[PDB]
DNA sequence: TGCGAAATTCCATGACA
DNA sequence: ATTGTCATGGAATTTCGCA
DNA sequence: TGCGAAATTCCATGACA
DNA sequence: ATTGTCATGGAATTTCGCA
């Protein structure tokens, strides 16, 4: 069986609800599967047209052989199936209730969730302008499986923004009283 | 004057008056006889007035000059007073073209990897599409792949949308284009400062300085053409395409297509090369390393029989940039501070600024 | 199709696949074990189908749709259908630029007398000038004699009324122009019938046709600027001295002022060439016969390494004269009927129209 | 003494007043000495200003050594003057009543007024378009004292308008009385 | 029958949109 | 059915002045 | 160890205003 | 303080297939 590659598979998931920023709510999160490299696009809706619009974006600049995702209305429509099968992606979906990405996704997801939150204590509403750095942090930080970063894996070189400040991507104790605030 | 005249008359020789010749007096002026004719010689003192007369007829060159005193008068070594006169005539210098070629195109080396320099720049206004007017271009230096952005103006501010898009991406350690007003702002400086990029600016009107992109531009244009044959130009839901049609093409040259160059492995379109199925992601890294160091490098051509360097001090004139009608085509001479390389020198134009020139837009001032 | 490939499974040899290497069935499709890896030798019938996909993702030619094709497929004499498609791709044709340069330029004799040939053109708009906005510039073939007439317009009527009062002095056998408006309106046409003048034209868009004149502009302007340097441009009163200036102005290949080619001797301007002030008149119109014939005559240039002739029953392709942006740059192909001469054919367009027209507005269609 | 050239001498003169045409009511004559050619322009009125901005025109092609006039006040004027010192023309008249040319000069300015006369007929008020074709008609009649034209004698060629018929000059018995009714 | 320098001729370059 | 041209100003080549 | 033909490489041409 | 580029499509050259 044939080693991994980058564009063999696409994780795709919406994030959000979240507070508006620009007039945008949702994230759709782009997730390569060999590399954790990570795309990210504000939509105005977890829909299938804003789901083509962004990855019309994307397509543009490469197509991933599978596009993977859970079971959300926007990916499972008609109309998502025939946008694929034009580009000649195939669609493939994890079990209801049941999701499965691989342990790099998942852990990709879980730094995507926790950064976000951290960013968005003190300007819940200015996430629309962070999703750039937030994609070169992303991309930019070391996965320990691999000795390398998804920029690293993707273009076969160094980057000239390293994020060699590994953070602490926990809430200091004064920002949990923050976000304990901002939901009275 | 008369004095050098006088001791002609009677025979003696100065230096310059060839003795095989008969000098004489006649209608109250000095005259002698030529195989071409009888010409009359004036005092030295006369001399500069009678070029510069025949000169301002029609402000006429060395040979054209030479002919109409030629006609009346002669004296010693006549060319060198009417050169004299050429390299003091400011009409002349700031009006006439160049008859010398720059010096042979630089092939400035590729950059060695992506993201290490960006070129950028405009393309329109097009036919509106989608109220749209204009394409901004970004092109990586090493690896050819292009960005497309449409824009409603070649500002500031559109710019800065379209690539703080990009540089989602990546950041890249230098972003180089041409001084269009949306490249050239404190907006923009700020914005690059902030990000640790660093601005490189093309001489001013010298397009080939950011030649990476101009020449995509070409590329770009002409697919749009045939895909739009026959059709109304909606060009705007087209970009995309073109992008993806673009970076997916072999240049035959290379061998390869900027897409390959950027990653090292054909994404999931058309016709994608398998050559490297069989290989890690790291053995496909490793491969890409030595094709990226191994591409063709072009070599500057050979030099024009009559071409012309810039030296350090040399008189030399800037190209006017939009002259208006009936206006000369050149600037007041100005001095060559520096040579950067031999095809780029800084000058002090006169007022004096120093400016950072193309040798494309200069002449050196002739007679010097 | 499937028929061919049989034959090769088992073994058995068909023209044009080479024997030395192992065919095979796998995934339901006939492959093969090339030294650059495993391709798919698709059915006869299937190709062009591939070679058009390949050569439609973006426009390309041929090695850069070839190296798409060769990643997944091989055939024998790949390339032949490939060329075959792009000389099918209308959009190709009529979009892409041609790599052939142009033959070498004509030198055409120059007239034999004055008044044989007059060239004429229009320079403008230029900064307004009491009212006036234009300069119709009338060059005498032989002589270079100049005439210059302020107008309003670059109209007929303009153009007649400064004609009018010219020919006053002599008529001459040919006008050539351009295909500009005034020239071409069956007003001008018939007011040359009138007075026995021939009216030749210009292939179109092709300035150099009209080279003897256009290149007089370059003088007169020049010597405008300069003698508006640091004044407002009213131009208008220096028309008579600019031609006066420029029509007793040297040329220094011919040794001759064209006021001197024109008459035989100077009239009473400063500098005036004394040399036949002992001759008769007549005495000087045989010298002036003799100087006429035995001016300097420019030779054909030697051809570039990659130029194209055009050859009767070619496809030709006209360039687009004003292509619109977005637009093809050349017409469809079209064929060349006659060779007047190795620079100028007759084509038949396709709608079809006869047009004469210049190689410089021509490309040789591609591909055959 | 030096042979007789082109350029060497101008004579000018005003012919009118004559009946309006397109305004103008003068021709000022100007006929080369050595070769008989002939120039013709229309004026207003045989003032200084009229004749410099005539001479204007003709100077932008060709400038005379001297200029013969009768004591015209137009040329007789300091603004004249000044006008052909400026050039470096010298200036010389005729004694008064005493108008003395060249014989050639004098045949030419004969031919001139008949051939008006001839055309004016009918037409008394159309002679300013036929100015070209006087002129034409001038400069290239046979001379009998010399072998030439005018036109081959300042530009030692034939000419493209040859005029063959050698014309009757005269009026008509007809004309003679369309002529004498314009005066009634 | 030869030298150094001046004069003349050659011709690439660019520009007429 | 028509078609490049030629000022410019260094360099190359020739001619001049003298011996 | 050499032939005819195909494949590949060379590179002038023109165009990004 | 900076700097031309590269698709194109015939021609030239090299390599292939076969002996
Ligand atoms: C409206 C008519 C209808 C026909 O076309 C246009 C456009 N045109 C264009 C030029 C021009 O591009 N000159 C530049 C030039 C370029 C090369 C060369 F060798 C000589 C040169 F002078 C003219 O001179 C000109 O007269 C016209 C003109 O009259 N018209
Ligand atoms: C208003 C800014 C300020 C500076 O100057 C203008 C004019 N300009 C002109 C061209 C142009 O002439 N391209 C033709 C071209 C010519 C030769 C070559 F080698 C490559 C080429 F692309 C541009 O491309 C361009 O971007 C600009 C531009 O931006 N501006
Ligand atoms: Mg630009
Ligand atoms: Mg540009
Ligand atoms: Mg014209
Ligand atoms: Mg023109
Ligand atoms: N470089
Ligand atoms: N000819
Ligand atoms: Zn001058
Ligand atoms: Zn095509």
């Amino acid at each position: 069986d044939r080693p991994q590659k980058p564009f063999d598979k696409f994780f795709i998931d919406y994030i959000g609800p979240l507070p508006p920023s620009q007039g945008y709510l949702y994230v759709l999160v782009v997730v390569d599967g060999m590399t954790g490299f990570t795309w990210l696009y504000p939509t105005k809706a977890p829909s299938t047209s804003a789901t083509v619009k962004s990855l019309n974006v994307l397509t543009s600049i490469a197509i991933p052989k599978v596009i993977h995702s859970d079971q959300g209305a926007a990916f499972t429509s008609s109309t998502f199936a025939e946008w694929a099968k034009e580009r000649g992606i195939h669609l493939e979906f994890s079990t209801p209730y049941h999701p499965q990405s691989s342990g790099k996704v998942e852990r990709k997801h879980s730094d995507i969730k926790r950064l976000l939150t951290k960013l968005l204590v003190g300007r819940p509403t200015k996430w629309y302008d962070l999703l750039p750095v937030v994609q070169l942090a992303l991309n930019n930080t070391y996965s320990p499986v691999l000795k390398y970063t998804p920029h690293q894996l993707l273009f076969g070189i160094d980057s000239n923004t390293p994020f060699a400040n590994q953070d602490t991507l926990d809430l200091t104790r004064e920002e949990e009283l923050s976000l304990l605030q901002e939901i009275r | 004057l008369d004095a050098e005249l006088d001791q002609l008359l009677q025979g003696h020789y100065i230096k310059g008056y060839p003795k095989q010749y008969t000098y004489f007096l006649e209608d109250g002026k000095v005259k002698v006889s030529r195989p071409e004719g009888v010409k009359i010689i004036p005092p030295q003192s006369d001399r500069q007035k009678i070029v510069l007369q025949a000169h301002n007829l029609a402000h006429t060159g060395r040979e054209a000059t030479l002919l109409k005193i030629a006609n009346l008068y002669w004296w010693p070594n006549m060319r060198k007073d009417v050169v004299k006169q050429l390299g003091r005539c400011q009409q002349c210098l700031i009006t006439n073209a160049s008859n010398k070629a720059s010096g042979p195109i630089l092939r400035p080396d590729r950059p060695q990897k992506p993201f290490d320099k960006f070129f950028i720049d405009y393309i329109g206004p097009l036919p509106p599409s989608q109220g749209y007017l204009y394409v901004l271009v970004v092109v990586d230096g090493m690896t050819g792949f292009t960005w497309l952005y449409p824009t409603k103006a070649p500002s500031t501010s559109a710019t800065v949308k379209s690539l703080n898009v990009l540089t989602s991406i990546a950041i890249p350690k230098v972003i180089h284009s041409d001084q269009g007003a949306a490249f050239t702002s404190s907006t923009f400086a700020e914005w690059a400062k902030e990000r640790g990029i660093h601005l490189e600016f093309s001489t001013p009107y010298h397009p080939q300085s950011s030649g990476k992109v101009e020449r995509k531009h070409s590329d770009i244009k002409r697919l749009l053409t045939k895909l739009l044959v026959g059709r109304p130009t909606k060009w705007y839901d087209l970009l995309p395409v073109v992008q993806l049609a673009l970076n997916n093409t072999y240049s035959p040259v290379l061998k390869y297509t900027p897409h390959q160059l950027l990653f090292g492995i054909d994404s999931n379109t058309p016709f994608a090369n398998q050559d490297t199925l069989d290989l890690t992601r790291e053995e496909e890294l490793s491969l890409l390393q030595e094709i990226r160091t191994s591409l063709y490098h072009p070599s500057t051509p050979p030099a024009s029989s009559r071409s012309w360097s810039p030296v350090v001090g040399q008189l030399v004139q800037e190209r006017v940039a939009r002259p208006a009608s009936l206006r000369p085509r050149w600037h007041k001479p100005s001095t060559v501070l520096k040579v950067l390389n031999p095809r780029t020198v800084v000058i002090l134009d006169h007022l004096g600024n120093n400016r950072t020139v193309s040798i494309d837009n200069l002449k050196p001032t002739s007679h010097q």
